[PDB]
């Protein structure tokens, strides 16, 4: 379940980095 | 657009040759005003093509765009993809054993009623083989040719 929060934080990190 | 273009170009160019031959072969003032009219209507549908290649321009621009946020929108699709299923797996494992337990918990028996009938289903080899046994030996884990014949069922009725 970690690792799961963990995975979808750093590619919502990624996005308004894209943006 | 082209068409248009061409059309305009090639009628220019032979009727402004005819325009031309004419006057060679005396030496015509309505195919004179009307290559005035072809002349300016090309000149105008020039205009409207350098317009067009600056709106082409703009539309290059745009999908380059396009494709930008598409890889974008795709790049959140890969990752959040791996994520659903490494997820998936993980809660099935465990409403896996959720269902064993709530099968648990259906069943609750106190435990001397566990080691009772323990006792009665292996005191005599029941469940489980006799340790020395060869093929042959009376004893099956059935009820037994002998245990039906001599039973209740077997004599009272007969």
């Amino acid at each position: 379940l970690e690792r799961v929060i963990e995975m979808i934080q750093n590619c919502l990190a990624s996005l308004p980095d894209d943006l | 657009t082209r068409e248009r273009l061409l059309s305009a170009l090639e009628d220019l160019e032979v009727l402004s040759r005819e325009l031309i031959e004419m006057l060679a072969i005396s030496r015509e003032n309505q195919v004179l005003e009307l290559l005035i009219h072809r002349d300016g209507e090309f000149q105008e549908l020039m205009k409207l093509a350098l317009n067009q290649g600056k709106i082409h321009h703009e539309m290059q621009v745009l999908e380059k765009e396009v494709e930008k946020r598409d890889s974008d929108i795709q790049q959140l699709q890969k990752q959040l993809k791996e994520a659903e299923q490494i997820l998936a797996t993980a809660v099935y494992q465990a409403k896996e054993k959720l269902k064993s337990i709530e099968k648990a918990r259906k069943g609750a028996i106190s435990s001397e009623e566990i080691i009772k009938y323990a006792h009665r289903i292996s005191a005599s080899n029941a469940v489980c083989a006799p340790l020395t046994w060869v093929p042959g030996d009376p004893r099956r884990p059935y009820p037994t040719d002998l245990e039906m014949r001599s039973g209740l069922l077997g004599q009272m009725n007969n």
